[PDB]
């Protein structure tokens, strides 16, 4: 299992329990966003998404992106007319960060249609990694649900699949999933899975590691309850249709439960 | 950040690397010696470079006495500073230079132990260096030797992806990079160490291949061609070949004769085969080997 670094998971849990908290944006800093809203943070959320289809891109650079954004649009005002070349230098350094082959700037710009330039996107490349302070290493939803797959008994990759689904439904809406730390939204989504796919639940074990029982990820588990029942109808779809490929066992076809017993 | 060009006096170059010269300086207000490591990016077309977002990301959470330490990083006018604490030299000039009768054995155990303490602090905080080489370890005058050159350095994830195929310089790469495996974890780290901590005895590389094919082929003929008892996998591995020489395990006392017993378990462990046998940098320091260890001078 040295793969899975049995000598070092709980050093690097712990670690990434204190990191999450000092990389947190600030909860409801669209209320401080005069030009911005949550709805066209969706829609940028739900455009990386399918960008990272295309380009066939990790799962945890799109989370970093978002990560990236967050916090970028937590000290920065944004015109809505620049959100988009913002979302797309959080993409380019999430790339650079977790992509063994990212994509050349030049494919950045491309899929902008030309509304910003080469020099615009390097320009706020540096600007995000300023107000960053470089601080590039930063939790995810995704990072936590790869620990928590490992307490699966067995391992089962729809299990695997819908969490990554749920948590990634999480990124679209700022509200609520701003106000839970990407710890608990990966524990919400990784109970509903395993509820949905094998009716069992958040395992024993996972308390021992976490800390959190279904009584702390109630609050969490009811929202992505209701994200998942109503994702059929959500304005933003791309995370859907991404998620009814082979590559991710079409778990978005799999019917939510209509209740929880929680 | 908490600087600028203004406060800093260049001295001397002390090297180069992938992206730039790296000079000594002298802060003028604090009296305090650096190593400025410069990146341009005037001359650059894809922005900010990759290594340079990770060395910098990774090295700012790394706060250690044997990781080397980022200062600060200034961006001038098209220009990238990376300010570090300044070490006098690296390993491999030490052995090179004065190593000729050797390197004592209170400072290879006292060194070993230094860069164990390092990379499991690394290891801990989801790191992998991926370069572990003397050339990339910093010895200072007080007794220290510290981790440095993060440039290749990654953050994984538990269990790990697939990363980058081929890292770590050839002399100090793993056999299960070597052999092409889908994974490869925190062991590749220890892998490097050993052939380091053989190096610091010898004064000569453990296995100086000159391709990948004469680099597993050195480590089969010393360390025996695994199989699947030594090692459960390997025969399935991508880049393994039921043609490969199947040459015999020899004694590993011939291997690195000076070693005492505590020295040969602690290195035999370090190149263990398997990289879930593979002992890690956390287990290692409690080895017998460190017993009596203390951190004596250069
Ligand atoms: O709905 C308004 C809007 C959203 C984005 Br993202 C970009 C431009 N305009
Ligand atoms: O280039 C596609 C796109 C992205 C956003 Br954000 C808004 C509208 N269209
Ligand atoms: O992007 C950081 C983040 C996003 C969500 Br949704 C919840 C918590 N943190
Ligand atoms: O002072 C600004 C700064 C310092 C470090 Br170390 C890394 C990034 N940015
Ligand atoms: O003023 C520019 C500069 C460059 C180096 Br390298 C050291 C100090 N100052
Ligand atoms: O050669 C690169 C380097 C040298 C020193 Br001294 C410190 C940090 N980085
Ligand atoms: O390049 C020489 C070589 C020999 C064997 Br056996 C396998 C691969 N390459």
């Amino acid at each position: 299992g040295v793969n899975e670094v049995p000598d070092y998971h709980e050093d690097i849990h712990t670690y990434l329990r204190e990191m999450e908290v000092k990389c947190k944006p600030k909860v409801g800093y669209m209320k401080k966003q005069p030009d911005i809203t949550n709805s066209m943070r969706a829609i940028l959320v739900d455009w990386l998404v399918e960008v990272g289809e295309e380009y066939k891109l990790q799962n945890e650079t799109l989370h970093l992106a978002v990560n990236y954004i967050d916090r970028f649009l937590s000290s920065m005002s944004v015109l809505r007319g620049k959100l988009q070349l913002v979302g797309t230098a959080a993409m380019l350094l999430a790339s650079k960060f977790e992509e063994i082959y990212p994509p050349e700037v030049a494919e950045f710009v491309y899929i902008t249609d030309d509304t910003y330039t080469k020099k615009q996107v390097l320009r706020m490349e540096h600007l995000v990694l300023k107000v960053l302070a470089f601080d590039l290493a930063a939790p995810t939803i995704n990072q936590f649900l790869t620990q928590y797959f490992l307490h699966q008994q067995p391992a089962n990759c729809k299990v695997e699949s819908l969490a990554m689904f749920l948590g990634e439904l999480s990124l679209i809406d700022a509200d609520p999933y701003l106000k839970y730390l990407p710890s608990v939204i990966a524990a919400a989504a990784f109970h509903l899975a395993l509820y949905t796919v094998t009716g069992q639940s958040w395992p024993e074990s996972l308390v021992q590691k976490t800390g959190y029982t279904l009584e702390t990820l109630k609050p969490c588990l009811l929202d992505l309850h209701q994200t998942y029942l109503r994702a059929p109808q959500h304005a933003q779809q791309s995370i859907r249709e991404k998620y009814k490929n082979s590559k991710y066992h079409g778990v978005s076809l799999l019917n939510p439960p209509e209740t929880l017993n929680v | 950040g908490p600087g600028s060009m203004e406060n800093f006096q260049k001295v001397e170059k002390i090297g180069e690397g992938t992206y730039g010269v790296v000079y000594k300086a002298r802060n003028k207000l604090t009296g305090e010696v650096v190593a400025l490591k410069k990146i341009r990016l005037d001359t650059e077309t894809e922005g900010v470079p990759s290594t340079a977002i990770r060395e910098i990301s990774l090295l700012k959470e790394l706060n250690h006495p044997n990781i080397v330490k980022l200062l600060d990083v200034i961006h001038t006018e098209n220009k990238l500073y990376l300010v570090f604490e300044f070490l006098h030299q690296d390993l491999k000039k030490f052995m090179d230079a004065s190593a000729l009768t050797g390197i004592p054995l209170p400072l290879i155990k006292s060194y070993l132990f230094q860069l164990l303490q390092g990379l499991a602090f690394c290891h801990s905080h989801r790191v992998l260096h991926r370069d572990l080489k003397p050339q990339n370890l910093l010895i200072n005058t007080e007794g220290a030797i510290k981790l440095a050159d993060f440039g290749l350095a990654r953050a994984f994830g538990v269990p790990v992806r697939t990363y980058t195929h081929e890292v770590v310089t050839l002399w100090y790469r793993a056999p299960e990079i070597l052999l092409g495996c889908k994974y490869y974890s925190t062991a590749v780290d220890i892998w490097s160490l050993g052939c380091i901590f053989a190096e610091m005895v010898t004064r000569r590389a453990l296995f100086p291949g000159d391709s990948e094919i004469d680099q597993l082929f050195r480590i089969f003929r010393t360390l025996g061609t695994p199989d699947e008892v030594v090692w459960p996998g390997v025969t399935s591995m991508p880049d393994y070949k039921p043609s490969f020489p199947k040459w015999a395990r020899q004694d590993f006392s011939k291997v690195v004769p000076p070693l005492d017993e505590d020295g040969r378990s602690l290195l035999s462990q370090m190149l263990h085969y398997d990289p879930n046998k593979r002992i890690s940098a956390k287990a290692a320091l409690a080895h017998p080997f460190f017993q009596d260890v203390t951190k004596p001078v250069p």
